[PDB]
């Protein structure tokens, strides 16, 4: 088996700049005078999309800014100029012979100006409470960079168990990230305490963005 | 335009069987070499199996990890490729793509989950803003999908109509069962004036649920 | 190329 090793694992590039992604094969992918090396783009929630073949040749209909180079064991994909929509995972892949093998992928992130999250907090719904559950949900939407911290407080007292955080992949339009934080409790424990708070610490502001409610309003 | 549509994924017990199939149009099918590729978090993209065209004797090839268990075939008269999978194992779990012209064209994928866990439908809860009313000139609603297995579900807002300003978050495992949420943001005139409805489908349990987002009464 | 694909294996 030919093993393809990509580098870097991920990378952050400004709009208009060049991105360079590498792929190294464990042995030569040359055969019949052609370097059998292909590149694919995988956006979020999508199949891979075919970009480059034979190391340097563009796939039918593929944009001008994607180009490739290399032969033998060392190859690279170049993107210039980088665009908002180019945020994705890029895979190299080798068709010299069976078995056909893919690289581990390289994540391209687009750099943009910092942006604070818009924070919304949601008590458990009537339907969830009458079913015997209770989940409190905080949405932190459209921020940059991805690095963020969330802290739950129940009656002014910090809480850690039952919390689950899920980030989106970077947005293809505005280059931001969004996130959901979900505190799940028993209905019994939800109804003991009154004040539920959700604190977002982020690069954009020294003091946190706080959103809160009381169970009786 | 080229179009590939997989079918027949889902849940199955370890040691069990499953037949995926793929319908293709937009290219001369009997000429095309077709493959199956799978994707997992553990192993990334794995080529699984190849079947060549009539000129190459419909030759087949397989990845080492599936030889003896998986069989690829085609019906050139129906423009379909099949993948019969026997004696399935937990590591066979993942998204299975049907590809055409080797890897020039890809289908949307179908999900295969190998587990002795049982199918469980989701609970779907509408999340309306805090009792009090709207902070500002836009407002954010939500929708929580809790307690389902296996993956995936599909969540939309107003049956696909309301698409921008939506953030649907990746599912997570909550002690054997999956939870995900989605937020949508509109201008404060839109809601509650016009009604907004979270639509969740869970093919594995034949579940289709619609939950209208109502403002909270005390 | 309309058979094997642009991404398919090299061949004589």
């Amino acid at each position: 088996d030919i093993v393809l090793t990509q580098s870097p694992a991920s990378l952050a590039v400004s709009l208009g700049q060049r991105a360079t992604i590498s792929c190294r094969a464990s042995e030569s992918v040359d055969n019949y005078g052609i370097s059998s090396m292909n590149w694919f783009q995988q956006k979020a929630g999508q199949p891979p999309k075919f970009l480059i073949y034979a190391a340097s040749k563009q796939g039918s209909g593929v944009p001008a800014r994607f180009s490739g180079s290399g032969s033998g064991t060392d190859f690279s994909l170049i993107i210039h100029p980088v665009e908002e929509d180019d945020t994705a995972v890029y895979f190299c892949q080798q068709s010299k012979g069976v078995p056909y093998t893919f690289g581990g992928g390289t994540k391209l992130e687009i750099k943009r100006a910092d942006a604070a999250p818009t924070v919304s907090i949601f008590p458990p719904s009537s339907e969830q409470l009458t079913s015997g559950g209770a989940s409190v949900v905080c949405f932190l939407n459209n921020f940059y960079p991805k690095d963020i911290n969330v802290k739950w407080k129940i009656d002014g007292s910090e809480r850690q168990n039952g919390v689950l955080n899920s980030w989106t992949d970077q947005d293809s339009k505005d280059s931001t990230y969004s996130m959901s934080s979900t505190l799940t409790l028993t209905k019994d424990e939800y109804e003991r305490h009154n004040s539920y708070t959700c604190e977002a610490t982020h690069k954009t502001s020294t003091s946190p963005i706080v959103k809160s409610f009381n169970r009786n309003e | 335009e080229v179009k590939l549509e997989e079918s027949g994924g889902g849940l199955v017990q370890p040691g069990g069987s499953m037949k995926l199939s793929c319908a293709a149009s937009g290219f001369t099918f009997s000429d095309a070499w077709m493959d199956w590729v799978r994707q997992s978090p553990e192993k990334g993209l794995e080529w699984v199996a190849e079947i060549r065209n009539k000129v190459n004797n419909h030759a087949t090839n397989y990845a080492e990890s599936v030889k003896g268990r998986f069989t690829i075939s085609r019906d050139d008269s129906r423009s379909v490729v099949y993948l019969q999978m026997n004696n399935l194992k937990p590591e066979d779990t993942g998204i299975y793509y049907c590809t055409g012209l080797t890897f020039d064209y890809w289908g949307q994928g179908t999900t295969l989950t190998v587990s002795s866990a049982k199918t469980t439908a989701p609970s779907v809860y509408p999340l309306a803003p805090v009792c009090g009313g709207t902070t500002g000139s836009s407002v954010t609603l939500g929708c929580l999908v809790k307690g389902y297995f296996p993956e995936p579900v599909t969540l939309t807002w107003n049956s696909g109509s309301l698409s921008s300003g939506v953030h649907t978050f990746p599912a997570l495992l909550l002690s054997g069962l999956y939870t995900l949420s989605s937020s949508v943001t509109v201008t404060s005139n839109t809601w509650p004036s016009q009604t907004i409805t979270c639509n969740v489908a869970h093919p594995a349990s034949s579940t289709k649920v619609d939950k209208k987002i109502e403002p909270r009464g005390p | 190329p309309g058979e094997r694909g642009e991404t398919g294996p090299p061949g004589p």
